[PDB]
């Protein structure tokens, strides 16, 4: 099972509308049996619709989608998607995480949770919480998903979680000394996958804003170790820097539980 | 009360909806006419799947579904989809049980008698109404602006027609129907807008040339003399901020959209326009029912908002009938929803209790009861 998480700039229509843009986002999705898309400026979900076309156009389940609806204080927003092949894992359920919207609210887009059930891993039961933060309040965010794993577990009894988006968990957005006030780092119920060291952006700087986190003892040991990593599809693609980033300028992180 | 409250009001369209209780002042309820069958397997957040969808959550979610429309030019073309678009209006706007509402519907100019005969299967067979009627929409147009004989120019979203009618009886004989309407105007003005060397590429670039066609159209009056004005360039321009900063300016064009109303020749049409349509209908009918006719052209319909449209069709026939003749063109403010708000009055009149077929006149009877 390949999972991952991918932050694409402003997928939207007009990114879905250059040729060469979407099928090399159609390529990259296929690399992976469960995505989460961040970044969905979509209003009408024209643009979910033509990503869906092309992973369709041969066998209409291919990919089957979860999606939320726009969320954002700000008021400018953006929905998650989660793209599965439906022969490799099923959806049991699926909520809106409730953030209190006011001015309490403790996201700018309240994670959508998926409950997936998949049957060829040793994990065959868990939860996938989905997060892009406000980098702005990074720190606060990525602590407030302690009490969002901590839902799961009242709603569905559920232990075997992965908390995964793009944190901007690191570099100005969160630095050493803030670490100590991230319940979702101190307890060690949760082994954080993609490091510190990691570089997951696809410009010139270096940092690990990108993380896949996972609680769960049947969950951790499903993990396959060291395949929790960004993907570098300019370096494999071999894309220019040009091109790499009119992709995106985020990176895949992916891990593979067995 | 047993009904007084208790009467619906159904105005089916090409576009849009209009529905709520007979005693209301205007419809409680106003949306597309679509019917969204998701083009692929998948959920939204929090929901299960689902099979349809209708109204402006098929609007909204357009991308991932197929969308359909039930009534092609004001005739129900698809029954399947139309049962969902009731079931909707029922269920989730109005909220009501149907099984105890009566429900006045509304048809179309030369309904096929077997489409009366066939909505009134489903809404007395599968929706179990205590009673219904069908009125014919200008008819109820008319009614609403008081009287009982004149001229409606009806035009809403896909049809627009000419019905005379003459002590309630509309004339068959004597209506015209051009397939020239509002959503055709927002295509033609699209292009000329497009033309002013624009783009609408984005869905949310598309929608809003509809909100500009609104807001900014107008029907001039001397629109040889309007044309000439447009290029001496008066201050007749008009910006609209689209839904970023964007603005975009519509100077002239702005009643070059309706113009094509008068002139179907904008549009790759060879069919005649509205005016004369209005006086080729007028004679065909009798001679003597002719000065009333003309004394009461009677306006409804979203797409006769237009501004200035009674004084250009005010001046269109003037100049088409004989002198001896006096003309008026009523067109009140509510036309959007005349059609609806002659239902109601209708509905909730203490005369119209008598008219209502019955499920008790229906078991009896067969659908060619209310057929009439
Ligand atoms: C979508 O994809 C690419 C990447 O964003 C878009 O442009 C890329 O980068 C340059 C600048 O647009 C393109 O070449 C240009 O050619 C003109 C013609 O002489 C020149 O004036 C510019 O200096 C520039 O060199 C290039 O085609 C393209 N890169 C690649 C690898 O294709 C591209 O325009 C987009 N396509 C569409 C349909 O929007
Ligand atoms: N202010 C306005 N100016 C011009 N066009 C308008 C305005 N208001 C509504 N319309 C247009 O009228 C149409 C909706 O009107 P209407 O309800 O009369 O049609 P309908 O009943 O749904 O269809 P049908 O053609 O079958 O009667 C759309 O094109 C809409 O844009
Ligand atoms: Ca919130
Ligand atoms: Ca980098
Ligand atoms: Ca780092
Ligand atoms: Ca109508």
């Amino acid at each position: 099972l390949k999972i991952a998480a991918f932050n694409i700039r402003t997928f939207g229509e007009t990114k879905m509308s250059n040729a060469t843009l979407a099928s090399y986002i159609v390529r990259i999705v296929r690399r992976y049996d469960i995505v989460l898309i961040q970044e969905v400026r979509d209003s009408h979900l024209v643009a979910v619709g033509k990503l869906l076309d092309y992973l369709n156009q041969d066998d209409p389940n291919t990919y089957h989608y979860v999606v939320s609806e726009p969320l954002g204080r700000n008021s400018y927003k953006e929905r998650y998607l989660f793209l599965f092949r439906p022969n490799k894992v099923s959806v049991l359920d699926t909520y809106q995480y409730d953030d209190g919207c006011c001015g309490n609210d403790s996201f700018s887009r309240e994670p959508a949770v998926v409950k997936f059930s998949s049957h060829s891993t040793k994990v065959k039961e868990f939860a996938i919480v989905a997060l892009h933060s406000a980098p702005s309040d990074a720190v606060a965010e990525i602590n407030s998903l302690y009490d969002v794993y901590l839902d799961v577990q009242q709603k569905w009894h559920l232990n075997d979680v992965m908390l995964m988006g793009d944190f901007n968990a690191d570099c100005s957005y969160v630095t050493s000394s803030q670490w100590s006030s991230i319940r979702l780092r101190t307890s060690s119920t949760f082994q954080w996958l993609i490091p510190d060291s990691a570089d997951t952006t696809a410009t010139s700087t270096n940092c690990a804003y990108d993380r896949i986190v996972v609680a769960g003892s049947l969950l951790q040991s499903s993990v396959v170790p060291g395949s929790a990593a960004p993907f570098d599809f300019q370096a494999a693609y071999g894309l220019s820097n040009e091109m790499a980033l009119a992709i995106s300028d985020h990176y895949p992180v992916e891990v593979t539980l067995t | 009360d047993e009904d007084e409250t208790t009467a619906l009001v159904c105005d089916n369209g090409s576009g849009l909806v209009k529905a709520g209780f007979a005693g209301d002042d205007a419809p409680r309820a106003v949306f597309p006419s679509i019917v969204g069958r998701p083009r692929h397997q998948g959920v939204m957040v929090g929901m299960g799947q689902k099979d349809s969808y209708v109204g402006d959550e098929a609007q909204s979610k357009r991308g991932i579904l197929t969308l359909k429309y039930p009534i092609e030019h004001g005739i129900i073309t698809n029954w399947d989809d139309m049962e969902k678009i009731w079931h909707h209006t029922f269920y989730n706007e109005l909220r009501v049980a149907p099984e105890e509402h009566p429900t006045l519907l509304t048809e179309a100019p030369l309904n096929p008698k077997a489409n009366r005969e066939k909505m009134t299967q489903i809404m007395f067979e599968t929706f179990n109404v205590p009673a219904m009627y069908v009125a014919i929409q200008a008819v109820l147009s008319l009614y609403a602006s008081g009287r009982t004989t004149g001229i409606v120019l009806d035009s809403g979203d896909g049809v627009t027609h000419n019905v005379p009618i003459y002590e309630g009886y509309a004339l068959p004989h004597a209506i015209m129907r051009l397939d020239l309407a509002g959503r055709d105007l927002t295509d033609y003005l699209m292009k000329i807008l497009t033309e002013r060397g624009y783009s609408f590429v984005t869905t949310a670039e598309r929608e809003i040339v509809r909100d500009i066609k609104e807001k900014l159209c107008y029907v001039a009056l001397d629109f040889e003399n309007e044309m000439a004005t447009a290029a001496s360039s008066s201050s007749l321009e008009k910006s609209y901020e689209l839904p970023d900063g964007q603005v975009i300016t519509i100077g002239n064009e702005r009643f070059r959209c309706p113009e094509t109303l008068f002139q179907p020749s904008f549009i790759g049409m060879e069919s005649a326009g509205i005016h004369e349509t209005t006086y080729n209908s007028i004679m065909k009918c009798d001679i003597d029912i002719r000065k009333d006719l003309y004394a009461n052209n009677v306006m409804s319909g979203g797409t006769t908002m237009y501004p200035g449209i009674a004084d250009r069709m005010q001046k269109e026939i003037t100049a088409l009938a004989p002198s001896t003749m006096k003309i008026k063109i009523i067109a009140p403010p509510e036309r959007k929803y005349s059609v609806w708000i002659g239902g109601s009055i209708l509905a909730s009149l203490s005369t119209f209790q008598q008219m209502w077929i019955t499920k008790q006149e229906y078991d009896e009877a067969g659908p060619s009861i209310v057929h009439r």
